[PDB]
């Protein structure tokens, strides 16, 4: 038998096998549902589209994220996102098939609790297990030291890991992720003449975000650039033509990760969270998570964040230590491969959660020494 | 006896000389077997049995003491030179290598063991080979004839005709030791009973290909060669098929300090063919390639030159064209390009980038695809993620290990396609009914520095022996159940296949393995650190190693059928590992050359897909012999064992070491093992009372009177009712009644 790996994200779903090199199913984790009448009879309209077929009925539904910051608000939108994950993307029955979920760290309890038991009384899988994102992060890099920096669509944390110890009184989450960048980015064009509001449009604007944005090295010398030249414009193509054109506005949507007081957050960026983990954490290790800054998560995936990030904490810590951020090039899936090199581990196979011992033990279970 | 022509003697000693040679001295107290210091077991005799003192006098003039309890009978003179070692009226390890050894100075070359046929190489030219025994041999039963693989041949030949089934003949013995010959007498005595010339002519290319240097052979095959022999539904030759099986990948890339690559490497190596040197940039110096130059660079083995040419001249002999040969060749050429290829990481990154260019050049110009667009499938990997692909990241050791695991692929490859081709050319268009296949595979072998490699074979030999195990049960569960008398009904496999479960199982050894070239940080110590923590004491078989005359080194030892085995663990992690490169190979489907036939196409809705990542050498091996035992399990098997005298090609002088080193390691002593448990002296009641009836002098009620006035215990003897069953001592006890009875 073999294991899913089903990494729900907040944002993206990804799922696949234990074993594979990347997961066979992306897709958004968006339900939508019709809000105009419909007037041909007969075409048999249904009522809730799931997945990435929402998106293709995009400008008839309206969108809904079932899952807000790491939280899942919507319990049968949640349903029906696994349903379609795994009837009619992967394929499978999950009556015989273990599943490894994933879930950030600082969540509340609930959220586990009531997951598993959907997943063992609406789906009736054999086993299953709840990992944290970072872990599987930190697998999937080929470490086993080194503080991880997760930065996804709802949350970004940062996990300090030793020698395969979790420093739990070290780890830092905060609540400014790519959600937050992308209303940030529709806030700040409309400053230029375009109007994004609907949900339908929302996406639009995670497209343009994706596709131009960039971290400044230097802010001010970026802004003074913009101000006095013209070559950082780029134009991008809505999806009925009509153009747009973006300046300083490129460079100034993901900013907010390393200035969160332009959405009027107090925290402090991320290069500062990583600094003060690493500096709640023991002396004796800080060398080592100097050395071995590992970023994954689809919001560590502008051009130049790897370069800022190295230049703000280097100018952080002490000037004799040597600051290295790790960025590979799959960042976006780093914690569902880590997932399936865990899942397919043979020690791994009396962690499972079984079904036994749930009718024994109640959801209870979750947060028991099978974690 | 004239009806076995000239061979006669050889085959069978007379009834007339077996008398002439049991009228001969020999105490049964104190003529017993001893150990040995220069050997295990020699010829000697005991002055008395004064307490914890004995003193041997041997044949050499020695007066040596051993200990009262590594003391047993010698076999009895009315006994030796039996036939069937089954029979023998003492079982013992040294019995039976005795039994042999004057058996092979008196000549007599083939011996039955119960269910086995062992074979010792004579070295000089016999009549036991003309055909007019082979033609004679046709009418004569297997229960009475004396041992020779020809009534073995016939006897599965006509267990094929009576059961309509294929059957499977197990030559098992070292190459060098008369495998080959032994085969062929075999396939000649198939056409006898009715395309030996194709199968010889092909041999040398196999023998190119799956051949290498080891330390106890320098013609050692690497592969499972084993040749299906096809018939028709009128039992007439049809045609013949070929399987490879368990073909070594580590080869290819790493060698031992004592050993060589494959033969092929050596034989291009040779100069006598400049224009493959010049045309696939080979320079002379063996050095100079780092996937060959760690073995054993050249040893006194062969004529490589002239092997070069006689695989040259079987090729051209072969359906294939010259166009076909000169792919070959710079196919392999390739694959020794690839061991010089040298990367670096970049500047301020993670990323691997290369520095050398050249050999890439040279090595893209030969398989065809572009230097730079190798390099860039070998730096960057690209993946699918559900519908989009993105780069994978690699640093030296991912890069390094996807570079050895693409040249094992594309020889293994290669080499797959070279078996088809050949079964293309002996194909013949004769409908195809049941087969008799013979199978060649490796040896149990042991070393001092066993490996990774030995690890495999010894798991393969493992589950041959099992299987020949539970044959041999349920062969003694038939004769129990024609004899009526059914007893212990205990199978006779899993006492073996206990050590099996620390292979394969989950939490086994390889398990462990692939768990640890899994795990991101994982060290040899590791590996080692969790064997132990997960198995130490837990287990049966699994124990500490054992350090003995200053031995290099052992990590841990365990046990099997062929005693306890030493491993060492350095280097198996990085041998391991499998990584294929999926661009790289999608680049070989897109070749100009033959490459893009050997790599045709490799690598939702319940997908048993493991990436390309999580491959390694022992899971696909344990996937290979799963599937060689399914090919195996459904035909009625044969064996035949085949063991050197010595390794000097001097004739009638053996070696007891050698000669025990091959009775362990082949299982003889197993089989024996197993008989040992049950009645191995099995005798009608005739013969009995025509041997034993002076004891009591006058079919039941005799037998028993005389058995209740033979002071017989009840579970010493089992009495059957065309047959009664005795032991060991109870033989013994009856000979000493029927000497005093003289
Ligand atoms: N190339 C990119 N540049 C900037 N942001 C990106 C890029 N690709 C994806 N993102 C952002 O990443 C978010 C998705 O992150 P993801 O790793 O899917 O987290 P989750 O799986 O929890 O949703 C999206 O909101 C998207 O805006």
């Amino acid at each position: 038998t073999t294991a899913l790996v089903c990494d729900n994200g907040s944002g993206l779903v990804k799922a696949g096998f234990a074993g594979d090199d990347a997961p066979r199913a992306v897709f958004p984790s968006i339900v939508g549902r019709p809000r105009h009448q419909g007037v041909m009879v007969g075409m048999g309209q249904k009522d809730s589209y799931v997945g990435d077929e929402a998106q293709s009925k995009r400008g008839i539904l309206t969108l809904k994220y079932p899952i807000e910051h790491g939280i899942i608000t919507n319990w049968d939108d949640m349903e029906k996102i696994w349903h379609h994950t795994f009837y009619n993307e992967l394929r499978v029955a999950p009556e015989e098939h273990p599943t490894l979920l994933t879930e950030a760290p600082l969540n509340p309890k609930a959220n586990r609790e009531k997951m598993t038991q959907i997943m063992f009384e609406t789906f009736n899988v054999p086993a299953m297990y709840v990992a944290i994102q970072a872990v599987l992060s930190l697998y999937a890099s080929g470490r086993t030291t080194g503080i991880v920096l997760d930065s996804g669509d709802g949350v970004t944390h940062n996990v300090p890991i030793y020698e395969g110890y979790a420093l739990p009184h070290a780890i830092m989450r905060l609540d400014l992720a790519g959600r937050d960048l992308t209303d940030y980015l529709m806030k700040i064009l409309t400053e230029r003449g375009y109007s994004f509001v609907t949900t339908a449009e929302r996406e639009i604007v995670r497209d343009i975000k994706e596709k131009l944005c960039y971290v400044a090295l230097d802010f001010e010398n970026e802004m003074a650039t913009a101000a006095s030249s013209s070559s950082l414009e780029k134009s991008y193509e809505l999806p009925d033509g009509q153009v747009i054109t973006i300046g300083n506005e490129r460079f100034r949507c993901p900013e907010t990760l390393f200035q969160p007081s332009f959405i009027g957050m107090e925290s402090a960026g991320i290069h500062e969270t990583t600094y003060n983990s690493i500096m709640k954490c023991d002396i004796d290790i800080r060398k080592d998570l100097y050395a071995n800054n590992v970023l994954s998560g689809g919001t560590t995936m502008y051009p130049g964040i790897a370069d800022r990030m190295q230049k703000e904490i280097t100018a952080l810590a002490p000037s004799t230590m040597k600051i290295k951020i790790i960025a590979p090039p799959e960042r976006k899936y780093s914690v569902w491969i880590g997932g399936s090199i865990l899942a397919s581990l043979s020690t791994f196979q009396q962690m499972w959660i079984s079904k036994q011992e749930y009718d024994e033990a109640g959801p209870s279970i979750v947060h028991r020494k099978c974690f | 006896m004239a009806v076995f022509g000239a061979a006669a003697p050889y085959l069978r000693k007379s009834e007339k000389e077996r008398l002439e040679a049991q009228t001969r001295p020999f105490d049964l107290k104190k003529d017993v077997f001893v150990p040995d210091d220069k050997q295990e077991f020699v010829k000697a005799k005991i002055v008395s049995r004064e307490g914890g003192k004995v003193t041997a006098e041997t044949e050499y003039g020695k007066t040596v003491t051993v200990k009262e309890d590594q003391v047993m009978q010698q076999n009895p003179p009315k006994f030796d030179k039996i036939e069937d070692m089954a029979m023998l009226t003492f079982l013992h390890e040294p019995a039976v290598l005795y039994n042999l050894k004057d058996r092979y100075g008196s000549w007599m070359i083939y011996t039955y063991s119960g269910l086995f046929c062992v074979t010792v190489n004579p070295y000089k030219w016999l009549p036991v080979y003309t055909p007019e025994v082979v033609a004679a041999y046709r009418g004569k039963k297997r229960s009475e004839a004396p041992p020779h693989i020809f009534s073995i041949s016939d006897n599965a030949y006509q267990y094929m005709l009576t059961d309509r089934e294929n059957q499977s003949i197990l030559i098992t013995g070292e190459s060098g030791a008369g495998k080959t010959v032994n085969t062929k007498r075999v396939i000649q005595y198939f056409a006898v009973i009715a395309l030996e010339d194709q199968i010889i002519q092909a041999n040398p290319a196999l023998e190119a290909f799956g051949n290498a240097k080891t330390v106890r052979n320098d013609n050692s095959s690497r592969f499972g060669k084993f040749i299906r022999i096809h018939f028709g539904a009128t039992g007439k030759l049809a045609s013949a098929d070929i399987e490879t099986y368990l073909l070594e990948k580590s080869r290819v890339i790493f060698q031992l300090k004592a050993e060589r690559d494959y033969h092929i490497f050596y034989q291009i190596l040779s100069n006598k063919k400049p224009e493959l040197l010049d045309m696939l940039l080979i320079t002379n110096n063996p050095y100079d390639y780092a996937f060959i130059s760690q073995g054993e660079t050249t040893v006194a083995s062969i004529d490589d030159a002239e092997e070069l040419m006689a695989t040259d001249n079987a090729f051209d002999v072969l359906g294939f064209t010259s166009e076909e040969k000169n792919s070959m060749y710079k196919l392999t050429g390739a694959i020794m390009h690839f061991g010089n290829m040298k990367f670096k990481l970049k500047q301020r990154e993670e990323q691997a980038e290369p520095d050398g260019t050249e050999e890439a050049d040279k090595s893209a110009y030969l398989m065809g695809l572009n230097s730079a667009d190798l390099l860039k499938g070998l730096c960057h990997p690209r993946v699918k993620v559900g519908n989009e692909y993105v780069t994978k990241g690699q640093n030296v050791q991912q890069v390094i290990y996807a570079t050895g695991a693409l040249a094992k692929a594309v020889y293994e490859r290669m080499f797959n396609w070279m078996v088809t081709r050949i079964n293309a050319t002996l194909e013949t268009k004769q409908p195809r009914q049941y087969f008799i296949g013979v199978l060649d595979i490796a040896g149990f072998e042991i070393f001092d520095f066993n490996s990774f490699e030995q690890l495999c074979i010894n798991f393969t030999n493992e589950k041959l022996q099992q299987f020949f195990n539970h044959h041999m049960f349920v062969l003694e569960q038939e004769e129990y159940k024609k004899e009526g008398i059914e007893w212990t009904f205990i199978d006779f496999g899993m006492d073996l296949q206990a050590c099996i479960d620390l292979i394969e199982k989950p939490m086994g050894i390889m398990s462990i393995l692939e768990e640890e070239c899994m795990f991101p940080k994982a060290t040899d110590m590791t590996f080692k650190a969790k064997l132990f923590d997960n198995h130490l004491g837990k287990s049966a078989n699994f124990q500490k190693p054992r350090n003995i005359k200053g031995k290099p080194e052992a990590h841990f030892s365990l046990i099997h059928y062929a005693g306890i085995v030493d491993y060492n663990i350095i280097g198996w992690l990085q041998k391991n590992k499998d990584p294929l490169n999926e661009t790289v190979v999608g680049l070989y489907q897109k070749s100009s050359l033959k490459l893009l036939s050997t790599l045709f196409a490799n690598y939702g809705k319940g997908k048993a897909k493991k990436g390309s990542s999580f491959q390694t050498v022992s899971a696909l091996h344990r996937e290979n012999l799963n599937k060689l035992m399914t090919n195996l399990r459904s035909t009625h098997p044969h064996f035949v064992r085949c063991i050197i005298p010595n390794e000097t090609k001097s004739p009638g002088v053996m070696d007891n070491p050698l000669v025990m080193h091959q009775l362990r390691c082949n299982g003889v002593l197993e089989g024996i093992r197993i008989c040992r448990k049950g009645f191995p002296n099995r005798i009608l009641y005739g013969d009995f009372r025509q041997r034993y009836r002076i004891l009591n002098p006058a079919s039941r009620k005799g037998a028993e009177k005389l058995l209740s006035s033979l002071d017989i215990d009840h579970n010493q003897y089992k009495f059957g009712h065309t047959k009664v069953f005795f032991k060991a001592g109870l033989l013994g006890l009856l000979e000493e009644m029927r000497d005093e009875r003289l």
